[PDB]
RNA sequence: UUGAGAAGCUCAGACGAGUAGGCAGGCGUGGAGGUUUGUGACGAAGCCUUGGGCGUGAGCCUGGGUCGAACAGCCUCUAGU
RNA sequence: AGGUGGGAACGCCCUUGUGGCGUGCACCAUCGA
RNA sequence: AUUGGAUAUGCCAUAUAAAGCGCUUUCGAAGAGUCGAGUUGCAGCUCUAAAUGGGUGGUCAUCUAA
């Protein structure tokens, strides 16, 4: 995979962006963040919002400042009643998310805000959704 | 942009005074 | 034996009776947390204005 | 009732309304941070509708000898809702645009340093430099607060010595002038804000302790 | 969204400038898509199209 | 501002329409490239097409 | 054998219209009747509330309105439904007592012979 | 040193038949929206040519003759292509 | 909304690296239900 | 020029009348060679009802065909 099959030209920009920051840099996030931008739809699973809370804050809880960072939407969950203090970095955020997340919480970013955040991607957490439709 | 029985059986609502003036008419 | 032949539709009826309200209470608490999920104001928009 | 005429379209009404700003300012009372984070949301697009530059880099210094116009309670207040005004919208300007907010920062920057040497006249030093440093300690420095990006602070550090010189060529005294980049470089979560920030500050212990 | 011009000057009848203004309206920062526009707008032009 | 509304908050001539955002911030990404977020981390360059 | 629906927009449109002719005619009074409020009666839908047909003989007879005064005014009439409990009765006066309330009847000359 | 249509530019190697089949990029025809401050009675389309030109090719551009009212390039949509 | 092994990535390292050290996503084994 | 339902108004009307709803120490008529059963391809043939009855549905509910 090489090019994005899709159109959306505010997406060709994005791998405009990490297409360069793969290469001028020694970080295998980038290559690994540009590494998804090309992946379909099915492929880019939804995530939701609190198997975020749930994955940085677990076992010791150690969620001090990295910001979790998924290439796909942060949807929500409602069977979670409390949010904790969390910080995201995805391209699409449901409007129940990005609600849930300010109401009592820390940052929304895009990609883009990341990039100039943590160019070479210290401090974070790179998650995916989970692929499995148990069918399909 | 825009900004029990005994009381319903024998009481009434009021006439439903008029708007517009023409209904007035 | 379980009931009678024909009363057993009761509960292959059973469960329309709460399909109504259940997509209508879910037409409802879905915008009970769409009204308390209002982003704040930031008056800082609002100066041009 | 003022800051919208400041945002006007026309320079013949931009900097008409910035004189009489001068006025309005130099009030001898209490102003609330929202009521000059509001004025600073009128001179950010002063600023950011300015066409030469022959005149951006005359309407910075008229923007930089602005601070001393203000009482001196709110004086510290001013340049504290402008790093924040200057830090919420800074990644939204272009290349074709930093250029002139670069210097508006290092007018401000070293409008701070001036306005010490002013200060220092009236009450020793040590305290002044100090409640400066607070306003640097919830102002840009602040670590708790992810947001503030990095290309305020780079260029932050490159502007620190040489416009302390500037203004003091005789010789600067000793006081906390570095304060505030050696707590960011210790505890702060942006890394590279760590990392590379010693290999861009230029800065001077020899008359620092 | 970035960042844009707040206030647009408010002509007159005869061309010259009236000091009143407006603020910019929020859907002038909406994303710039000329894809979903040539989907859609393919779509809806078909709309008017009388058989045969 | 009432038939499209903004980004946050519903547009008053529509139900339940909210303006759409977008998947990059900053709607201009060859001077993010040439900030200086980017320019202080990045290894030493290589030379433009190179020499036969 | 198909069912084609080209005709769509000018059934609205005929509709639309053939409801604009009947105001006509009807000028000061509404285009359609004042119907009542009667619950579904499957186990499903027993909790909604819908219009239904006409008013009961006494829901009228409660309300003031003979059955024979009754379609003059426009107030339909269901000969066939009846009032089982209070709630479908204390439900249905306060839509004929509203309606009473906020409808005007214009008068009439009578013929009386004279002399 | 300017060679940033980053869908561009540039450097170096290996390789080149091809059936059923699989994949990709393009050429052309009739109509539709947008565009060329588009061409046209000083001659549009067509047609003919021992004339010239381009492309690997489907094709296109053009000089001469004929002729007499309309027609094409570009981006999309569409098919009785 | 279970531990144990991998494993994407990211910190702190000091044997520069190597290696150590911590958090371990998807997916896969392992024993819980 | 033909025609609509209205509005006001003039003359006629025949009202010794007609109608709505209380109130009942009173009465309250209801469709057959059809219904129905048997039986041949809803029709044919044989047979042939009843008045809280008769029909269709779960002792009850709901309807009032010919």
């Amino acid at each position: 995979r090489s090019k994005p099959a899709s159109e959306n030209v505010y997406l060709k920009l994005l791998v405009k962006l990490y297409r360069f920051l793969a290469r001028r840099t020694d970080s295998r996030f980038n290559k690994a963040i540009l590494k998804r931008l090309f992946q379909s739809k099915t492929n880019r699973p939804p995530i939701s919002i609190s198997k975020i809370a749930a994955l940085t804050s677990r076992k010791s809880a150690s969620s001090q400042n990295k910001t979790t960072v998924v290439v796909g939407t942060v949807t929500d969950d409602e069977r979670m009643l409390t949010v904790p203090k969390l910080s995201i970095a995805a391209l699409r955020f449901t409007k129940s998310a990005r609600a849930r997340i300010l109401k009592a919480g820390g940052e929304v970013l895009t990609l883009d805000q990341l990039a100039l955040r943590a160019p070479t991607g210290s401090n974070t957490v790179l998650v995916r959704g989970k692929k499995h439709a148990r069918e399909a | 942009p825009d900004p029990t029985l005994d009381d319903v059986l024998d009481k009434e609502i009021s006439i439903a005074p008029a708007k517009t003036e023409v209904v007035r008419q | 034996t379980f009931v009678s032949s024909t009363m057993v539709r009761a509960a292959i009826r059973n469960q329309a009776a709460q399909r109504y309200v259940n997509r209508q209470e879910s037409k409802l608490e879905r915008q009970v947390r769409a009204q308390q999920n209002v982003i704040p104001e930031d008056p800082l928009d609002n100066v041009f204005a | 009732p003022f800051i919208k005429k400041l945002a006007a379209n026309d320079r013949k009404t931009r900097d008409k309304a910035l004189e009489s700003l001068q006025r309005f300012l130099s009030q001898k009372k209490k102003f609330e941070r929202l009521d000059f984070l509001k004025l600073w949301k009128g001179l950010f697009y002063c600023m950011w509708m300015a066409d030469k530059p022959l005149y951006q880099q005359k309407l910075s210094d008229n923007l930089a000898a602005l601070v001393p116009i203000v009482w001196i309670d709110n004086r510290i207040l001013f340049q504290s809702t402008f790093w924040e005004t200057m830090g919420r919208e800074w990644t939204g300007i272009d290349i074709l645009r930093t250029d002139k907010f670069y210097l508006l920062m290092r007018r401000f920057c070293a409008a701070a340093f001036r306005d010490i040497q002013t200060r220092s006249k009236t009450a020793l030093l040590d305290k002044v430099v100090a409640e400066y440093n607070q306003m640097w300690m919830d102002g840009p420095f602040n670590t708790e607060n992810l947001a503030f990006p990095n290309g305020i602070l780079f260029h932050l550090a490159d502007i620190w010595t040489e416009e302390l010189r500037k203004v003091y060529p005789e010789d600067v005294p000793k006081a906390d002038w570095y304060l505030p980049f050696d707590s960011t470089i210790k505890s702060s979560h942006n890394v590279v804000l760590r990392k590379t920030l010693p290999k861009r500050l230029d800065r001077v212990s020899e008359y620092t302790k | 969204m970035a960042a844009a011009r707040p206030t647009v000057s408010i002509y007159n009848k005869d061309g010259s400038v009236s000091s009143e203004t407006l603020a910019l309206p929020f859907v002038f920062k909406a994303p710039i898509r000329p894809d979903l526009v040539r989907s859609v707008h393919t779509a809806v032009a078909k709309n008017k199209r009388q058989p045969y | 501002d009432s038939v499209f509304g903004s980004t946050t908050e519903v547009a008053q001539l529509k139900k339940n329409y909210f303006l759409p955002e977008n998947i990059i911030s900053n709607a201009d990404v060859t001077r993010l490239i040439n900030s200086d977020e980017i320019q202080s981390i990045v290894k030493a360059a290589g030379p433009s097409r190179v020499k036969r | 054998y198909v069912k084609t629906w080209f005709n769509q927009p000018g059934r609205k449109l005929r509709r639309r219209q053939a409801r604009q002719t009947k105001a006509a005619k009807i000028a000061p009074r509404p285009v359609e009747a004042i119907r009542p409020a009667v619950k579904p009666p499957t186990i499903r839908y027993n909790m909604k509330v819908r219009a239904g047909r006409g008013f009961t003989l006494e829901e009228l007879k409660a309300a003031g309105v003979s059955r024979r005064v009754a379609s003059t005014i426009g107030i339909p009439v269901d000969h066939r439904r009846r009032n089982r409990s209070e709630e479908s009765l204390q439900r249905n006066v306060e839509r004929i007592k509203v309606y009473l309330a906020h409808l005007i009847v214009f008068p009439r000359k009578a013929g009386q012979p004279k002399k």
